[PDB]
């Protein structure tokens, strides 16, 4: 009885641990996907203050 | 003098001393009496039996809880549980200590009348107060502001919180909490074969409710993977033998507090309440709120109930704020440790509803002042 | 037997997902400063943007 | 092509085909097994004796019934009783007729799977359906809004009925029913001396019970003037001569579906539970409700039980609303008639359980769709 | 050929004839669908109920108001009212008839074009207009002078008017209205014990505010006279039995419209707001103005609200000039009436939006000129 609550508390760190492993693989995902929004948002943002610096430096 | 903090709650009774770090006595909430007939002659018989005794008795007794849903609704039964709790759990005299009750919000005022007048009329108590659960769990949290969402065993309620002021008009006050979830467990488990009608095995399924069940992060192909394998499956034993193994149920169970129409009721999840319970406060503090939501009592002690919050709240709120779920993990003592907190404090020390004022105001005193 | 086996499978679970969520936490964090300086360039991308839009306004 | 209706029961099997007006076969649901040696050389010793033969030689025989509280218990004898009413009370082959079998509410999913395993495989229907025997019994009663108590051999059960909508979470159901009553019989005859403790001796209590018993309007002075006069007393003859009188014995009996304590039982009567079983619905709907109180199955057919079902619920509902209980005089049928309506109807034929659909899913297609 | 006017509101569709002296069709503006599973097969089951069917399915239905604060947040629910009000309620047919539409003053333009939009394609109406509800409560009453406090279901805004020119600066719309009201008295029944969540119930608290409640001309004594004896006790019956008696909630419900920090909002009274309003305008017509209130709408009926709208706007405006509040006893319906008798004039008949100017000018016709 001893070895079964040893393997109980161990089943619990099992099941606690592989839920947090899922939910920070999501997490991580997100994170990546999000690193690439904002790689578009900066290729976004330098397109424009470029074209308004040429157009600054024409007139 | 040293006051005391009776949490009352509808499921257990957590009683103790202003200033200690936990309760001293905890208990169920339950009084019991007996079936059947009693035939040896001399074995003192007793008429009814109150807290965990009741609960080793339980074989031949017909349990009771007297709150039903916040409410007291039996009130001699509640007057058992209070004096047992004074005379044979503290072991103090109820004279010579101001007491510290503690209620859900948005319910009946008779409720604390009548509470009030049982304490200073049988029980004589020199001082009393009746707190809020929601504020004493803050207070325990060690905050100022946030929303907190305490589930015990009969209410569910949010109360949003900000520099320690109150939103009224913003508090959600919702009936499923623990029983609910024991007696759709209760349902569920005749699926499978296993039949639970009495009370006493309603006690046995809530033990099991409190071991084997547990929130999914996603519902739905959870329940793809429980029918496709069989390793979610884990095994009980009933107090006879009687093994019994239960696979889906394990978080069909507590997934009423997220889609309560699984015992036919039309309110909405905890996500949804908790949501909307923000934004139903000014536009400038529900930023502070999304980051200090406040988990307390113990329908919210299942595991993975805090991932599926956050999950849930993220999908619903803007893209921007930053979801923070606090659960600690004592939480199911939270509005008991606030409570000593507050009792303990130095500047509380004029709020009490001291006798005098009871004598000269009627038991209306309780909501008119305090 | 069978409690020696199954709580010898537990450990091993508890440290390679133990280890994994160490690993896991680091990138995430660390992808999250990159996400941080991603957004602080975006900030002054943008201000540089309504700078040159000031320039081009004016003249 | 015409297809079967099978209502099972745990006490009698009613079936004949879909468009009469009652069933064509109505047999005891038992088996019957020689315990005895056998002596004489050449009678032809048959195995196991199902139906109403092992009724006329239950003499010899061991009886048992394959069905114990709604739950098939023995599949081997309900497989024996099924190819029984299909060839030799019915005549017909299974393999070219739909069959529509039914079902109690709430009870092992591995109940109507087996149920459909069997049917299609060890007996090839083309298609089937299982029905829950509450709502054919509406159907039978011709309405589309009321609260159905069923009370057969084995289980009782409300299931509340609105615009045809049910109300799954106010379904109850409760574990005492006709056997249960015949066994009480049994052990309250023991006090005037008659002692029946074989399986025979349980089949003529219960020919007692149907033929001496009814529902005392007051069960309290029905007792004080049982005790004064003896003019409540009537006489059976066993089939043996041996005339036997019971007294308070013919209202004790089925009192008990009231006062469920009198068996050791925690639960409510009937008319409690159906009083919560109403009070568990949406406020406006319980106004239709406590006006279709629609009574089925056999033990629904005592004498005076819907004047006590009346005075009991018109004592605990309020005293504005119109309590009728609908009683028919064939409602012991009610549940069957109801299912040869259902499967007559145009509109169902796209309902059945189709042999490729089986094929195709398993088992499991009987409850996932159907 | 003649004109439909169909003032939609956030709580009643009124819908009729252009010359008609009342309104042909009164339905509320709900659209349920059924929550229960439904087991009756061949029962017919709808999708969806909309109008005052589905508040007779009410039980079983949960329901969804698609206007929630004069804003059309649900245009298929929408369509779908419009439709029933167009075919089963009026009987004709949209391709024959002008369609005079109404609109609250402030609100997004979104909602008109959307509106026309819809008119126009999915029901091919000849020509529509869109009105302001505060014109058409004036021209009902008779006049071309006045500031006029409209409060429907969802929205109350004050209009002030001279010599039939408008004073747009000084329109001031407040968001609180007959909804809130059932809301506040949902939680302030509470604190008597009742408990009311669904939206049925709310259906049912609706009820009793139109029946039992009413403005207090003076709101302290009142409550200590309330408080002192139960003179002020009426009576409820829920349409299940279960009497209930309210107190000071009678008053407490409709005093939120001169106190709207009772539900946590930070906007003046509807005396404050319609003073404001009164004191933006030029300093020669508000002499004329503080005779001609018109009050308008159904949240204006409560008994007493009159006088108590007099007493605080006599109280707040110079000790010289005439208040003088105008409550018709048919206000409830005074925005179609003014309706109809605009649609009914010659000279309007060239205000319309013919069907070939949106052809021609897209959706956003409407408030280019009309
Ligand atoms: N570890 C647990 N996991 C899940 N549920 C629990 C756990 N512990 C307690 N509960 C539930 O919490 C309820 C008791 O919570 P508690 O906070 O004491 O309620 P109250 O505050 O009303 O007394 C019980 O009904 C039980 O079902
Ligand atoms: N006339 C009667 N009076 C009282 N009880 C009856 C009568 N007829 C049948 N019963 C009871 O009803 C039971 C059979 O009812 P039935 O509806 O056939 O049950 P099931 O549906 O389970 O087969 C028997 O156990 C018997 O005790
Ligand atoms: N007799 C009454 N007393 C008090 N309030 C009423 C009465 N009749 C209706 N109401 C309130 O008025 C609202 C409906 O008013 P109505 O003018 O139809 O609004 P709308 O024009 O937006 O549909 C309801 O919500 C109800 O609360």
């Amino acid at each position: 009885e001893k070895y079964s609550q040893k393997e109980d508390k161990y089943e619990e760190e099992i099941k606690v641990l592989s839920d947090k492993l899922k939910e920070a693989e999501t997490r991580a995902e997100f994170a990546e996907r999000s690193v690439t929004k904002l790689e578009k948002s900066i290729d976004d943002l330098e397109d424009e203050l470029y074209a308004q610096k040429l157009k600054y430096k024409a007139i | 003098t040293t006051a005391l903090v009776c949490d009352n709650g509808s499921g257990l009774v957590k009683a103790g001393f202003a200033g200690d770090d936990a309760p001293r006595a905890v208990f169920p909430s339950i009084v019991g009496r007996p079936r059947h007939q009693g035939v040896m002659v001399g074995m003192g018989q007793k008429d009814s039996y109150v807290g965990d005794e009741a609960q080793s008795k339980r074989g031949i007794l017909t349990l009771k809880y007297p709150i039903e849903h916040g409410i007291i609704t039996n009130w001699d039964d509640m007057e058992k549980i209070w004096h047992h709790t004074f005379y044979n759990e503290l072991r103090v005299a109820p004279e010579e200590h101001p007491t510290l009750l503690t209620e859900a919000p948005l319910n009946p005022k008779a409720n604390r009348e009548k509470m009030t007048q049982i304490m200073f009329e049988t029980f004589n108590v020199p001082a009393m107060y009746v707190a809020i659960q929601a504020v004493l769990s803050l207070y325990a949290s060690g905050r100022t502001t946030g929303i907190v969402l305490d589930s015990g065993d009969g209410v569910t309620h949010n109360v949003p919180i900000y520099e320690g002021y109150a939103l009224p008009h913003a508090i959600m006050r919702l009936d499923l909490a623990g029983r609910d979830l024991t007696d759709y467990l209760m349902k569920i488990l005749t699926e499978r074969g296993y039949s639970f009608v009495t009370t006493a095995e309603r006690e046995i399924v809530r033990d099991i409710k409190e071991k084997l069940c547990y929130v999914a992060l996603d519902f739905e192909n959870e329940m793809a993977t429980a029918a496709s394998s069989s390793s979610l499956e884990k095994s009980y034993e009933l107090p006879d033998g009687q093994v019994i193994t239960i696979g889906n149920e394990r978080f069909r169970c507590p997934e009423t507090l997220f889609q309560p129409s699984f015992i036919g009721m039309e309110s909405a999840g905890i996500h949804e309440t908790t949501y909307n319970s923000i934004m139903k406060c000014d536009i400038d503090i529900r930023k502070d709120l999304y980051a200090n939501n406040v988990l307390s009592g113990g329908t919210t002690m299942y595991p993975g109930i805090a991932d599926r919050m956050q999950k849930e709240i993220t999908a619903l709120a803007p893209s921007t704020m930053k979801i923070k779920i606090i659960a600690p993990p004592e939480r199911k003592y939270s509005v008991w440790i606030g409570g000593s907190i507050l009792a303990s404090l130095s500047t509380f020390q004029q709020m009490w509803i001291s006798k005098q004022e009871y004598d000269e105001a009627g038991p209306s005193i309780v909501h008119r002042k305090c």
